[PDB]
């Protein structure tokens, strides 16, 4: 099977800064899909095929990476963008990176 | 001579990838048995009797059968032509009527239906009169709408359906694809060609090989077989939604039949319209079946298990299961045989397990008379019954598989049959081809001038 | 046996051979470019598309200095930033497929230069015959 | 647009069986696959199975076979050829299956694969 | 690739009987000429191989008339009228249209005792 | 801004400019002349009508002395009763629309004279190369 | 007695609209481009063989 390790588990930031979340796989040579899930709502597609944004997604969500290292960078954070982020490759999902307010 | 003056060249061999329409070319030998017997004996050009491929040299072209456009044009052309071979035939609107059905005369055991003896009113040549008439329908074509019971046909809820004229045969004739002017068709020839990537030995050709169009779901029949060894093909093997095509080396043989000696009977629905009904079952009531050789099938599964262990690791437990479920003609094995559509249960082949180190298999078959292939909105057809016991013999060229798996790291890899899209049956015969566009105007430097 | 030379006089056989050897058998790609009720409309539309493509290429070749010539010569010089490779390697080593994907950005510039060259050649010829 | 309406929340007993109806509207339902996925609280996501509604060929996860069945219902009238219904019947319920069940559809792009999930369902809450 | 096989593989035939060996073609062998370019080869041991006949019908000059060949595009065969001692050797079927040129296996006609 | 010169290199932009300035941008009307189930038949019939018109004009231009030339020169003299206007006013003042409606009666005479000129030029060329 | 029409045994038949006349109008055959149509004019032309005019 495919095991996806997703880190950092909890990322505490303030708005305006840049977030970086990296997903490690077991096999290489495939794509990576990045989902946004706010609290108490429906999940949302952000990134498919490791670098392409979904429809209705602003350009501040950038994703890249290759092989095993898969990077998701969110520069210029918003008050709304604080949520949970998942990496899904095929049917094997990640566990979740929570994005928290720092004070 | 340090200066170089630019020169144009018109007619230079250089191509770029493009997509266009391709005109089909059937062989003229089918014209010797003329008069609309099979389709495209009139709507198709005869071939060049001298096909001539031209083997190129030191050339590399990237092939990709999964993003091919020629298979999509073939899937459109067969549907459009198949609809164009039903418009002159009789529409079966007036037969959609309340049926009064009973069991067929048989020592009924209280565990099977499978035949129904249905009497109903029907119009005549004249408009005023009417006639009581009986027929034999299968159980998959009648539905109890709510003494003897009271049924109706299944297509009556949505759409009346044209029956197929028995002058029109269903059997495949080989369809060639001659490229038009300006374009060209390449051909891989590498025996180890995976399906995607560079084929380092190509050959242009003006018109493709013999493609006989079969229609089959679980395992494709009469399909050009590979030469060196049994091969598998996919798009991403670690993906689940994509099928895993398999093409054999040795054609395992299947024999299929229908033992019931029917009697075709003509009923005149209307003036100039005749309806063909199953009149009587003389002989004996015996269920339709298929046979393959058990030893060659065990050997052929041994070959495909030997091939599948490369992509998955040498220590895995490959096992085969029957279909997961769904509609009828994706779980069972669908094909046509002498103009009558079988549906054959294939759980008797797909149960095994495989660890790292004479007889013949019977398998039952069920028959529908109405069919709805390609799943349109309001078009089915009523395949008329055929006189006498029929049987047909076919080589099995390959089969279509499907892997599954959610989680929990087990060493097994259960494979199940597929079907679904009809295009996969064409992607096992247009894999080695690619269409290209000539751009014959190239430009280059050399030392010359033009004299004023 | 047919013979391997029948490959080179065949259609598109020189596609892998060098640029200095495709010019001899360059006329076969020129010749097999042209000749070769819904199905009638599809085949008719494809055939008129092929002859429109051939006529577009003949018109684009005729407004240069070579209306009916397979090989031609012009009067515009090569900017060295186009391909910066000498004569012997682009006529004895490379194939045309590799050459087409090395100058694929600069082609419209070349066509504009050829159009300007033929325009100024026509006005110079008119000025030369005007004095007589 | 593309809409994926589900059925409401449901309360079931251990040993029972639940049926969830994912109605899809806005595209040609006879073309694109439907997937089913479930959010277990404090355990993550887990895939269930896919279904191709042209015929109804389905596949399921390995650790859910013998427990889940999926069917579909096409639309037969030519005046509304677009809408369609998917059905998931999940049997053998335990208190471990208290979760939130989603039906999804593929990305609509010709470049995207099968598992990138653009459109989502509203969310069926299942409490055993 | 258009590889061929040869049925049979060795026939010890007495001096004065008819021998007939067939080669079966996977793909058809038809050129733009129309004539099926197949050649029939004989090789006496330790030598250069000769040519028995041309396409199906024409014959290599310097060969007697104890050789005949037949075929109709798909499967080909020979008929040798009379057997000699020089007819010992290895026979082949050869293709001339598609690349690479394929061969048959090779047959060795022997003696009977 | 695009620029007003892009009018003149545009299609048919020189239609109001003088006759001495339309000859530079004369190739755009030449180039945009060719390229550009009942509806399929209408569009197909219109497209083959356009290419038949272009091929008729190329054949009528090829039987004169200029098969692939936009500008040409001939060997027949102007009868003075045709237009009786000097050179400077018909190449710096007038437009082509006005010129076409001043010689509209005499055009078939001109085409017959050109056909006779090319015929006698061909027989004179054959007589010149016959002696060698 | 009790009759029926004769076409009822095999096929129903479209009647002709009386706006459509049946009378002949002269039909000419113009040859297309590339081809030509010859014409004999010999008054003693048998039907087969050379027409010398
Ligand atoms: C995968 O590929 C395989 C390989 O092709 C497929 O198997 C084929 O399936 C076909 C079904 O579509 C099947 O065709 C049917 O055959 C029936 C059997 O009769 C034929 O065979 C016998 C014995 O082989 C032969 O003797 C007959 O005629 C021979 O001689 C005449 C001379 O007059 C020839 O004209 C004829 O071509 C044939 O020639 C033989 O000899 C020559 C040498 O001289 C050889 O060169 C030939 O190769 C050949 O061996 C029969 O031809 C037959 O009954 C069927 O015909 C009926 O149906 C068709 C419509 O499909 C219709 O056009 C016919 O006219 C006829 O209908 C009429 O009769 C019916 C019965 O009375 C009646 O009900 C109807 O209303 C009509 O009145 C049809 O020809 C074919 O046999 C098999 N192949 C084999 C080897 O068995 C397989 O199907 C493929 N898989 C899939 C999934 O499709
Ligand atoms: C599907 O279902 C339909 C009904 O929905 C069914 O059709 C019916 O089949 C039965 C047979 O199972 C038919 O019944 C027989 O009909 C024949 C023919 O009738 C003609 O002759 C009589 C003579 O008086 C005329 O009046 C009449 O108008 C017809 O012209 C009769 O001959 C049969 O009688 C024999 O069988 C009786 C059974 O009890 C005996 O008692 C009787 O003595 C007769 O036997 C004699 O004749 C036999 C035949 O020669 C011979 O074998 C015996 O030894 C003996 O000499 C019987 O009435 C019925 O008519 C059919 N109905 C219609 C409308 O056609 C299909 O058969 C069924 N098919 C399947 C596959 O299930
Ligand atoms: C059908 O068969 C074709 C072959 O004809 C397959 O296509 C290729 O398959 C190979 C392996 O099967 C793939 O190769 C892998 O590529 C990785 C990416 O590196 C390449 O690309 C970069 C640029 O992106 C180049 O700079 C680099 O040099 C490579 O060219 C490699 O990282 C992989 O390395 C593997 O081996 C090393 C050591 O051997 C290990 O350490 C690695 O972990 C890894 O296992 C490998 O070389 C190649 O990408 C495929 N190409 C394409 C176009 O698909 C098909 O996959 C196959 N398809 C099916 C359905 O069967
Ligand atoms: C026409 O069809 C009928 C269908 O009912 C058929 O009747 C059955 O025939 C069989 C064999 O002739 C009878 O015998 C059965 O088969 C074996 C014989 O050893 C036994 O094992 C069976 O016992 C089981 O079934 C019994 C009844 O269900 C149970 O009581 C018992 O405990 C076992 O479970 C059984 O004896 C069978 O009895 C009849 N059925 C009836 C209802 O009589 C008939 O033979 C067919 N005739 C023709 C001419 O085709
Ligand atoms: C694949 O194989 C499995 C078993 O190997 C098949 O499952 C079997 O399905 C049938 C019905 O489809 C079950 O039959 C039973 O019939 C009786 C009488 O009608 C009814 O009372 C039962 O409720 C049941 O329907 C059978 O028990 C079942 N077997 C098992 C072990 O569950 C499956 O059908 C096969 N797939 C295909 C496509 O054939
Ligand atoms: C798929 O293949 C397996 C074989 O691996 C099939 O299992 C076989 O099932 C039959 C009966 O269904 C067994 O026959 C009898 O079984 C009893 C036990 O109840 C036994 O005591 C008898 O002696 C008799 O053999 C058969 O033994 C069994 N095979 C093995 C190796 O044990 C299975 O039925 C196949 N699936 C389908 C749908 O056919
Ligand atoms: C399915 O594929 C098999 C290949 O395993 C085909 O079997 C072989 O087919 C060829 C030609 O179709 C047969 O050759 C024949 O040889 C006899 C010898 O006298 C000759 O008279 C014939 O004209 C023909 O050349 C070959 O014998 C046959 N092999 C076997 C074992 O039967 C088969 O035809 C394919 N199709 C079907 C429907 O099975
Ligand atoms: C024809 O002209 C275009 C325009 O310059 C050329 O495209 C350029 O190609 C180079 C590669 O040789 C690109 O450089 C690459 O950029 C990416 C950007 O992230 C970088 O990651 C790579 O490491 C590499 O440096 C360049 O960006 C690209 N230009 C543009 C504007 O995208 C093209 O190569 C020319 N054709 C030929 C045959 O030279
Ligand atoms: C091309 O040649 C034709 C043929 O001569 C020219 O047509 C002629 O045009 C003049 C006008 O300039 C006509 O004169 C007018 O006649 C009417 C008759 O009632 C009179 O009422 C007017 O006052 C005026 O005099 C002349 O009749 C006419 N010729 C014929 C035979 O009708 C034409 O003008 C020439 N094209 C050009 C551009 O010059
Ligand atoms: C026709 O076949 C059906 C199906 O077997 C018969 O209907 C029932 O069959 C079951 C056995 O599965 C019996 O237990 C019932 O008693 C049958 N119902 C009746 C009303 O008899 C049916 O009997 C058969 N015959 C007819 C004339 O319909
Ligand atoms: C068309 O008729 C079929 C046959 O009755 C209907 O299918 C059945 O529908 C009922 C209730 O909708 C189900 O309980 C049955 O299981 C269905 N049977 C089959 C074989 O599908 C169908 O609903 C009708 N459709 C329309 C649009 O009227
Ligand atoms: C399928 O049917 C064919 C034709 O009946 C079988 O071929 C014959 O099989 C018998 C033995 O059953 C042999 O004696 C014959 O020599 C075979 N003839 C040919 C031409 O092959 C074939 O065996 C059947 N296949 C299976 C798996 O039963
Ligand atoms: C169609 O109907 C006609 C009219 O009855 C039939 O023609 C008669 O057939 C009978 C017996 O076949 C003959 O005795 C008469 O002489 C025929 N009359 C004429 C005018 O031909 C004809 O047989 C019917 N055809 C079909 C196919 O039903
Ligand atoms: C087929 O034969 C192989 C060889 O022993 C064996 O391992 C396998 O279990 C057999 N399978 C069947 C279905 O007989
Ligand atoms: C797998 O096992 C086969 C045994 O035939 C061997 O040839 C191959 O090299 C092995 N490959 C790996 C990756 O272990
Ligand atoms: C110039 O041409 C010679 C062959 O004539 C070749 O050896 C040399 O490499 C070329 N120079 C360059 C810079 O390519
Ligand atoms: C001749 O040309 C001159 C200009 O070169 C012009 O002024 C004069 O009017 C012309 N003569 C006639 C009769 O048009």
């Amino acid at each position: 099977e495919i095991v996806l390790t997703q880190s950092p588990g909890i990322l505490s930031l303030s708005p305006g800064e840049t977030a970086t979340l990296f997903c490690k796989a077991s096999q290489g040579g495939n794509a990576m899909t990045w989902y946004q899930k706010r609290r108490g709502q429906v999940p949302r597609l952000l990134i498919y095929d490791t670098s392409r944004r979904a429809s209705g997604v602003p350009d501040r969500f950038v994703g890249s990476g290759s092989g095993t290292d898969f990077f998701l960078t969110i520069n210029k954070l918003d008050r709304e963008d604080f949520a949970v982020y998942y990496c899904q490759q095929f049917e094997f999902f990640g566990l979740g990176s929570e994005l928290e307010v720092h004070r | 001579a340090e200066n170089l003056w630019v020169t144009v060249y018109y007619g230079v061999p250089v191509w770029k990838d493009a997509e266009t329409t391709l005109f089909c070319a059937s062989d003229a030998k089918a014209y010797e048995t003329e008069k609309h017997n099979v389709w495209a004996t009139h709507a198709c050009v005869p071939t060049d009797p001298n096909p001539q491929e031209i083997h190129l040299e030191n050339v590399t072209e990237e092939f990709n059968m999964w993003k091919n456009n020629m298979v999509e044009q073939m899937h459109t052309d067969i549907i459009s032509l198949w609809d164009q071979s039903l418009k002159p035939c009789v529409k079966l609107t007036p037969l959609c009527v309340t049926l009064q059905c009973t069991n067929v005369t048989n020592n009924i055991t209280d565990m099977r239906g499978e035949l129904k003896n249905c009497s109903f009113n029907m119009t005549t040549e004249l408009r005023d009169k009417k006639q009581k008439v009986y027929s034999l329908f299968y159980r998959l074509d009648v539905v109890q709408i709510n003494s003897n019971k009271e049924y109706r046909l299944i297509n009556c809820n949505t759409s009346a359906c044209t029956q197929a004229c028995p002058k029109v045969s269903f059997e495949p004739i080989p369809i060639h694809y001659c490229a038009p002017a300006g374009f060209a068709i390449l051909k891989c020839k590498d025996k180890k060609f995976n399906g995607t990537g560079p084929c380092p030995s190509v050959s242009t050709v003006q018109c493709t090989h013999g493609i006989k169009p079969v229609v089959s779901t679980q395992l494709l029949l009469n399909g050009s077989l590979a030469e060196e060894e049994v091969m598998i093909r996919s798009e991403n093997i670690t993906n689940n939604a994509k099928n895993i095509l398999v093409q054999f080396n040795t054609p395992v043989q299947i024999n299929c039949t229908r033992p019931n000696n029917n009697t075709r009977k003509s009923i005149r629905i209307g003036p100039g319209q005749a309806f063909y009904a199953t009149g009587d079952i003389i002989g004996d009531i015996r269920q339709a079946h298929c046979n393959v050789s058990k030893a060659t099938w065990n050997e052929t599964l041994g070959k495909v298990v030997k091939q599948l262990r490369k992509h998955f690791g040498n220590n895995t437990i490959i096992r085969f299961a029957n279909s997961s479920g769904g509609d009828l003609e994706v779980t069972t094995h669908s094909f046509n045989c002498g103009g009558e559509f079988f549906y054959c249960n294939t759980s008797g082949l797909f149960n095994s397990t495989w660890i790292s180190n004479n007889d013949s298999i019977t398998l039952p078959c069920r028959i529908k008379q109405i069919i709805n292939m390609w799943q349109r909105i309001g078009q089915c057809m009523y395949a008329p019954p055929i006189q006498g016991v029929i049987r047909c013999v076919s080589n099995i060229t390959g089969l279509i598989l499907t892997r599954d798996g959610g989680s929990t790291n087990s060493t097994t890899e259960t494979f199940r049959p597929g079907g679904g899209d009809m295009r996969d049956n064409w992607r096992s015969e247009l894999y080695k081809y690619k269409v290209v566009k000539i751009e014959p105007l190239g430009v280059a430097p050399t030392r010359c001038k033009r004299r004023v | 046996a047919v013979g391997i030379g029948a490959v080179f006089l065949g259609f598109l056989g020189a596609a892998g051979s060098t640029m200095g050897a495709a010019s001899m058998t360059l006329t076969v790609q020129a010749r097999n470019l042209l000749s070769g009720t819904v199905w009638g409309i599809k085949q008719l539309q494809a055939r008129v598309l092929a002859v429109e493509r051939y006529l577009r290429d003949q018109q684009l070749l005729g407004i240069w200095g070579c209306s009916g010539k397979l090989i031609c010569c012009t009067n515009v010089p090569w900017n060295s930033s186009w391909s910066n490779r000498n004569l012997s390697e682009i006529w004895d080593n490379m194939t045309w497929l590799q050459w087409d994907k090395e100058i694929s950005n600069y082609t419209q510039i070349i066509y504009g230069l050829l159009e300007e060259s033929q325009n100024q050649q026509e006005k110079n010829e008119q000025d030369l015959l005007a004095l007589d | 647009q593309v809409q994926l309406v589900q059925s409401g929340a449901v309360i079931k007993t251990p040993g029972s069986s639940v049926k969830i109806s994912c109605r899809a509207s806005g595209y040609n339902f006879r073309d694109y696959s439907i997937h089913w996925v479930r959010l277990i609280p404090d355990k993550g996501f887990e895939w269930i199975g896919w279904i191709k509604p042209l015929w109804g060929a389905v596949s399921y996860a390995r650790q859910l076979q013998g427990r889940v069945s999926m069917t579909r219902q096409l639309s037969q009238d030519p005046d509304d050829p677009d809408w369609g219904v998917a059905y998931m019947e999940f049997s053998g319920l335990t208190p471990a299956d208290t979760a939130e069940y989603f039906c999804v559809r593929r990305g609509s792009c010709d470049y995207c694969g099968d598992f990138p999930w653009q459109y989502w369902g509203q969310g069926t809450v299942v409490v055993v | 690739d258009v590889l061929m096989t040869q049925t049979p593989l060795s026939l010890p035939v007495s001096l004065g009987d008819q021998a007939s060996i067939s080669c079966k073609s996977s793909q058809s062998i038809v050129y733009k000429d129309g004539n099926s370019y197949l050649e029939w080869y004989l090789q006496k041991v330790g030598q250069s191989p000769k040519l028995l006949i041309y396409r199906v019908s024409n014959r290599f000059s310097g060969v007697p008339d104890r050789f005949s060949g037949s075929g109709s595009g798909t499967d080909f065969t020979l008929k040798i009228s009379r057997v000699e001692a020089e007819d010992l050797g290895v026979y082949y079927c050869f293709q001339g249209t598609h690349l690479p040129y394929t061969f048959g296996g090779g047959t060795k006609l022997e003696m009977k005792r």
